[PDB]
């Protein structure tokens, strides 16, 4: 029985090939005490959050913690999923241009330390597009910690056209902590962030129009809508609903130069090859938690529309269960029989060491 | 999940994609 395991900056989501769902979903973390075990992971550690200081050995998409990363990997294994990882081929999913070297390294953590009998490393962006049952398109895959605009042909991600943008959803909670304290709210303490995290998961969206839902905001307050905290108190949140998404498309709000995700969109697309552009555009689709804003879907339509040639066909496609198609992807892909023949084996790996990732993945 | 199979069996390789000059 085949694992997948999607190590994301913020959420490890992990299970079974062929399951619908991932079995195990858990923060992407390692903590320590701050005063006199040696460590906790995962949801182990959230339990304790209070008394730790945290560390995410995920930054931007990228493993920079590996020892870190080991016990997640660990942990994922043995308490979350109860199986012995020399006992299943893993995939694990990479983000897009992770360097060669973080990718041996992870073959080799995989086969060295957890005894895999086989392993793939695979594209975030890639599964994504496959579990909406494509092999060509360009994937807008805003997480936590990264987003990239990930154009696609035929399974083959199409390096010198990817978009990276470093404002992904962890950026989105801080403005809105920053935005929010401006109304008169202090959202300014690590555990206050958490709060204002739902928050946005709760309240927040992607204006169509945002001028014209500012003017609004400003004349009435049917956009405004109330929060209750875990311990009973209240607060509102206004305009604040619509600004802090309103980054995405406008990065300038957080001070950075960047162009806006549909801005990154068409600019991906003009890089590509003339005769798939139009492919390209008929088949965007979004993925991750940080395009789960409402309204996000007819904002890019409406950007990019206006960004296309006129008759340019435009369709945005945002499945349901985008936060975890990644990981959707990965049990498609892992399950299918003609995909038994991709698999890093362990006699594979023997033979030609790490550096066989860039052969077989 | 049948969909997506076909369209990988009939996956080009990577050096039929930079005949088309679409893969480098
Ligand atoms: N309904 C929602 N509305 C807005 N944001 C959401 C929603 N649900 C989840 N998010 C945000 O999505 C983020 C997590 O998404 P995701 O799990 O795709 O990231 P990750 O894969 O762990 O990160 P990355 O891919 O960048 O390394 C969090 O920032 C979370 O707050
Ligand atoms: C509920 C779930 C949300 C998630 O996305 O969580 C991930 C991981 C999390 C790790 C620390 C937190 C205290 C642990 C559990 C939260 C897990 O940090 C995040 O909340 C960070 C901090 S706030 C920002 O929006 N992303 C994202
Ligand atoms: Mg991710």
């Amino acid at each position: 029985t085949a694992l997948v395991c999607d190590n994301g900056s913020g959420l490890v989501k992990a299970g079974f090939a062929g399951d619908d769902a991932p079995r195990a979903v858990f923060p992407s973390i390692v903590a320590r005490p701050r005063h006199q075990k040696d460590s906790y992971v995962g949801d182990e550690a959230q339990s304790k959050r209070g008394i730790l200081t945290l560390k995410y050995p995920i930054e931007h998409g990228i493993i920079t913690n590996w020892d870190d990363m080991e016990k997640i990997w660990h942990h994922t294994f043995y308490n979350e999923l109860r199986v012995a990882p020399e006992e299943h081929p893993t995939l694990l999913t990479e983000a897009p241009l992770n360097p060669k070297a973080n990718r041996e390294k992870m073959t080799q953590i995989m086969f060295e330390t957890f005894n895999v009998p086989a392993m793939y490393v695979a594209i975030q962006a890639v599964l994504s597009l496959y579990a909406s049952g494509r092999t060509t398109g360009i994937v807008l895959d805003s997480g936590d910690g990264v987003t990239h605009n990930v154009p696609i042909y035929e399974g083959y991600a199409l390096p010198h056209a990817i978009m990276r943008l470093d404002l992904a959803g962890r950026d989105l909670t801080d403005y809105l902590m920053k935005i929010l304290t401006e109304r008169g709210y202090s959202f300014v303490t690590t555990a206050e962030r958490e709060i204002v995290r739902d928050i946005k998961e709760k309240l927040c969206y992607v204006a169509l129009d945002f001028e014209n839902e500012m003017a609004t905001a400003a004349s009435s307050s049917s956009l405004e809508k109330s929060y209750e905290l875990p311990d009973g108190q209240v607060i509102t949140i206004g305009n604040e609903r619509f600004r802090c998404p309103e980054t995405l498309f406008q990065p300038s709000f957080i001070g950075m130069e960047s162009a806006g995700i549909h801005e990154t969109t068409y600019n991906s697309i003009m890089k590509c090859d003339i005769d798939i552009r139009k492919d390209l555009y008929a088949n965007n689709v979004m993925s991750g938690g940080t395009t789960m804003y409402p309204g996000i879907a007819d904002r890019m339509q409406k950007e990019i529309t206006a960004l296309a040639p006129s008759t340019m066909k435009i369709k945005i496609i945002a499945p349901p269960e985008r936060k975890y198609s990644v990981w959707i992807g990965g049990s498609i892909l892992a399950s299918l029989s003609t995909f038994q023949q991709m698999w890093i084996t362990k006699q594979e790996y023997d033979e030609a060491g790490p550096s066989i990732v860039h052969r077989k993945c | 999940k049948d969909s997506l199979a076909i369209k990988l069996s009939n996956r080009p390789s990577k050096r039929e994609l930079e005949e088309k000059n679409i893969l480098p």
